């Protein structure tokens, strides 16, 4: 098999931009940088379970800044949160994953 | 696949449709261009020695 | 081919509020093109009518988890393309 | 029974590999595809319905007499052709030739 | 305080601002490298834009062919079932060309490309002895079929055409270099033409080169021309 | 110019009678269509569906363009010529 | 951090600091916090104190000098004034 109708094919296009990339935040430095370690941290550590990755982002989060943490996975969507500011979060990775953390109102 | 029996006559309405505009596609080529690109360029060996 | 069957099975809230997300999700399928105002005119709407603050998260794959307060969780999709909301305050 | 030999006379012209057929209901079993491809079918069948839902749409308000029958659309690289239904949907994809 | 914020997360956004980092990211090695060595545009312009004349030939080109679409059918996937019984031959009429500027002459002259299969070059002139003129050359492609609807023929149009000074009956394409056409003049000269310059209008385009009595011409006229196989030297 | 001569030839045939010019802001352009209304609506409702087209090819493949289109119907037909800078749209009637 | 009113040293300020921030790791309900911060500061300074714990909320109290202060973490507010 080659060409269309296989994944390969597009996973050789998208495959050397393996590592985390995002420019739009305004959430201070150290948190943000600890939030971005983290939730690689845990990307790496769950392939399979996307949920048990978010498991892993969101107890570590919540247990080191408080409660009211809400996070989502993603490969493709759309979204629309009202929030307070110098807390919103959204990278890439993989060349494919998207991620969003965030405080609940 | 089942429940009913129109499926046989809409897939062959859509199937008929599909299989002659794919077959009067594969027919010839509609989109290509005569000579795209590649005038030629030359500086070293200029066409004259004035 | 005519329209998009309902899909519902997670539920916290009375089957009048999901009747209203229904419709609400229906106008906004038919009449916008983009998933973008789709979210915004749902999430605008109900901000309106019922208080904030409603959050929603429209996509087509995605694992999602959310801390919510009383009588405000609901999973109710539309074809392949989804859509779940939430109360947050 | 014969639908299946229907499909394979229609796979049997040059540079030609994916048929897709989808209902309402939105589940995509009619299929070239191999074990992997269940995210490509189901990629193609809900991008390729919403926008045939919104093509008849737009046809049946530019005109009340009017009923939209065929579609294609055109890459670089590929050819992909989409017939509606009342009810159904049919996708098949198309390699372009030297 | 409180703010709202929306985003879209699909392929080519995730594609695209990778892309932006690498060109970024190429950008600030360069000035490194550098320093450590030492509005829209207007109707105008719109209607002027190449990309404009591309997408108007490709959607006339299209327009024709759907107008012609069955002919094209019985061109490529006709076959003949009566000649399976039947013992001889028989022929079948597919398409007519003609155009309106090459009117009162006739047309001598069929060159065939090898690297496009459906392109020929058509030379005009005319063989009587005293209704002897200018010439002219065109180029046909089989992208442009155009239907022979029967008391009402249509023309159509040559991708490429030059004209000259005398009538031409000669066509030579160069077997391995697809663009290098020679050809032939009533009053005894030659000329090369190299149709990959066609794409620019800018001037009139003449030919490369034509013969001139200093360099040898001809006193009769001439009808054939062949080019030989080699690209050291072109012969 | 050249460009005149082919427009010309596009519009003069019959049952073709219709060919506007869109661009990056949705702003008609020199078109030869009558009615204004006609004329917005189409531009409006073609455009929307081009964009969706572009959007359906780049999803389906990041690195994978999109220039052409057209609508099939049982009385009409729509041609569709998009780009980076405008949209060409050229209208079709079948006997 | 958020400290826009005091009249406190600066010592006051740093145990008052410390004191909030563990009660608010420790637990949720208000009177839970609001009990850890009224006992354990009374252990350490003696009556009478007053610790006041709100997210939103309007007071108007009255107090000897170097004996008030308010604070934020987040979205809960705490005041803290001497009286008795």
């Amino acid at each position: 098999p080659d060409g269309p109708c296989n994944i390969d094919t597009i996973r050789q296009y998208v495959t050397p931009l393996n590592y985390p990339l995002e420019k739009m935040s305004d959430m201070a430095e150290e948190m943000r940088a600890e939030c971005k370690e983290i939730v690689v941290n845990a990307i790496e550590k769950h392939e399979d379970s996307y949920e048990l990755a978010a498991r892993h982002i969101k107890e570590q989060m919540d247990k080191k800044y408080g409660p009211s943490w809400h996070c989502v996975m993603g490969e493709g969507f759309g979204f629309e949160i009202s929030y307070e500011m110098k807390h919103l979060m959204y990278m890439f990775h993989k060349g494919y994953v998207a991620i969003v953390v965030f405080k609940g109102l | 696949e089942r429940e009913e029996s129109y499926l046989s006559s809409c897939r062959r309405l859509i199937q008929q449709c599909t299989d002659k505009y794919v077959k009067q596609n594969n027919a010839i080529d509609i989109y290509g261009t005569y000579f795209p690109e590649g005038p030629p360029v030359e500086d070293e060996s200029l066409g004259t020695a004035s | 081919s005519t329209d998009r069957k309902a899909i519902i099975k997670n539920a916290d809230m009375p089957e009048d509020m999901q009747s209203d997300a229904v419709e609400v999700a229906l106008q906004a399928l038919e009449k916008f093109n983009i998933e973008k105002d789709i979210a915004a005119y749902i999430k605008k709407e109900f901000d309106k009518k019922y208080q904030p603050t409603w959050h929603c998260i429209v996509g087509r794959n995605f694992g999602s988890y959310v801390t919510h307060e009383t009588h405000s969780f609901l999973y109710f999709y539309f074809g392949q393309v989804a859509i779940l909301l939430f109360k947050s305050g | 029974g014969d639908i299946e030999e229907l499909l394979k006379q229609i796979t049997n012209h040059p540079g030609v590999q994916g048929i897709i057929i989808v209902n309402t209901d939105g589940i995509p079993i009619r299929h070239t595809f191999q074990e992997h491809s269940r995210l490509l079918a189901v990629q193609y069948s809900a991008l390729f319905q919403s926008l045939a839902m919104k093509a008849r749409n737009a046809v049946l308000e530019i005109d009340n007499n009017n009923e939209l029958l065929f579609l294609r659309v055109r890459t670089k690289k590929h050819e992909v052709l989409v017939a509606p239904d009342t009810k159904y949907l049919l996708i098949v994809i198309q390699q372009v030739e030297s | 305080p409180s703010a709202t914020f929306s985003a879209m997360a699909t392929a080519w956004e995730i594609y695209d601002a990778y892309e932006e980092d690498r060109i970024q990211t190429e950008k600030s090695a360069a000035a490194v490298q550098k320093k450590t060595t030492s509005g829209a545009k207007t109707a105008e312009e719109v209607l002027s834009s190449a990309a404009y004349k591309h997408s108007l030939k490709i959607i006339e080109r299209m327009v024709n062919q759907n107008d012609c679409h069955d002919i094209i059918e019985d061109f490529k996937y006709w076959e003949d079932e009566s000649d399976l019984y039947k013992e001889d031959g028989n022929l079948l009429p597919l398409w007519q060309f003609f155009t309106n500027k090459v009117k009162h002459r006739a047309v001598t002259s069929i060159a065939l490309n090898n690297r496009y299969k459906d392109l020929f070059a058509v030379g005009f002139g005319s063989y009587d002895f005293q209704r002897q003129g200018k010439g002219a050359i065109h180029c046909f492609t089989l992208k442009n079929t155009v239907p022979t609807v029967p008391n009402s023929p249509l023309p159509a149009h040559p991708e490429m055409s030059f004209t000259v000074s005398s009538g031409v009956m000669c066509l030579s394409f160069h077997p391995v270099e697809t663009s290098l056409l020679a050809c032939g003049l009533y009053d005894g000269s030659v000329c090369v033409f190299d149709l990959r310059m066609h794409d620019k209008p800018k001037e009139e385009a003449k030919q490369i080169c034509q013969a001139t009595v200093r360099s040898g011409k001809h006193t009769e006229p001439v009808w054939e021309v062949q080019w030989c196989r080699s690209t050291v030297d072109l012969r | 110019s050249e460009i005149e001569e082919s427009f010309q030839r596009i519009s003069q045939r019959p049952n073709v009678t219709g060919i506007i010019v869109v661009n990056n802001e949705g702003t008609p352009i020199r078109s030869t269509i009558e009615d204004t209304a006609t004329q917005n609506q189409y531009a409006h409702l073609i455009t929307a569906l081009a964009a969706k087209a572009r959007h359906c090819v780049r999803d389906l493949d990041p690195t994978n363009d999109i220039c052409f289109l057209r609508i099939r119907s049982k009385k009409n037909e729509i041609m569709v010529a998009p780009d980076k800078d405008f949209t060409l749209i050229v209208i079709q009637r079948f006997s």
